[PDB]
DNA sequence: TTAGAGAATTGGAGAGTGTGTTTTTTTTTTTTTTT
DNA sequence: ACACACTCTCCAATTCTCTAA
């Protein structure tokens, strides 16, 4: 056989390398200021997510990363279990 | 090995032949006619007059590249008079991420060595009657 | 309204095939024989 | 025989459709 293809998958997201890093650091990473423009602060939010997206899965363009994440986010039940777990933690 | 050991050798090395007064063929000078095909590979001594000298230019020994997408560097060693540069990042980590990145050459981390070429020719008073003088090509590297 | 089982369309991996390559002045400086 | 240009082929990745809970 030819070599099988490599893909983004929910296992990567649920790994310690994956989504928990964002929730462990996002409160410290991003910082808005009224003292800078709407364009300035809007440009600031996407830095951390772009670098994180590259570190997670360097395959594809950034838009493709988001639009790929949409499918597995809607479909996979284990990922949805993790997400309801997050919002239950806030309900706690 | 991570990189070829030639990339970090900061020195040159040469042999000096035996003193004839202690003496072996390397101590006994040969004219340019006496250098037969038997001597290929050996260390010898030659006596004659130099005819022309070239000016110095660099020659590559180890070439360095950079991969754009995965941010990784690879090396290539050159021995022959010509070579083909690399054009694909065959690194295993880069491959397993399916990251078909592009390689670019860099001078700032390559290794060069000085080169010069000359030619030597037999003394006119040793030429046998009716013949035309012969000559040899000399290469010089390093200090 | 979600999701999972089955069918159809497309991409490009990669394997294969054929190919090409070595190789009469005119102007100007200098030595030589000829009138 | 050694880099190239071009052709051919198969296989699996993807989206679309139908069914039932
Ligand atoms: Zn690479």
């Amino acid at each position: 056989k030819r070599r099988p293809q490599v893909k983004l998958t929910a296992e990567k997201l649920l790994s310690d390398k994956g989504l928990p890093y964002v929730l462990k650091n996002a409160h410290k990473r991003i910082r808005i200021s009224s003292k800078k423009n709407s364009y300035d602060n809007l440009s600031n939010i996407i830095q951390f997510y772009q670098l994180w997206a590259h570190e997670l899965f360097p395959k594809a363009k950034f838009k493709d990363f988001m639009k790929i994440c949409q499918t597995v986010g809607k479909t996979d039940p284990v990922l949805r279990e993790y997400r309801v777990s997050l919002f239950r933690d806030e309900m706690g | 090995e991570l990189f070829p050991p030639n990339l970090t050798r900061r020195y040159f090395l040469y042999f000096k032949p035996l003193s004839q007064n202690c003496a072996a063929i390397s101590s006994k000078p040969l004219s340019v006619r006496q250098i037969k095909g038997d001597f290929l590979g050996q260390l010898i001594t030659v006596r004659g007059i130099i005819t022309r000298v070239s000016d110095v230019k660099p020659a590559v020994e180890v070439i360095a590249y950079t991969c754009d997408q995965c941010g990784y560097e690879v090396f290539q060693e050159v021995n022959s008079r010509t070579f083909t540069p690399l054009s694909e990042c065959t690194s295993e980590e880069c491959s397993q991420n399916q990251t078909k990145g592009q390689l670019f050459m860099s001078t700032r981390a390559s290794k060069f060595s000085a080169f010069q070429e000359c030619k030597i020719q037999e003394l006119s008073q040793q030429v046998p009657v009716g013949h035309i003088p012969r000559s040899l090509n000399i290469h010089v590297n390093g200090t």
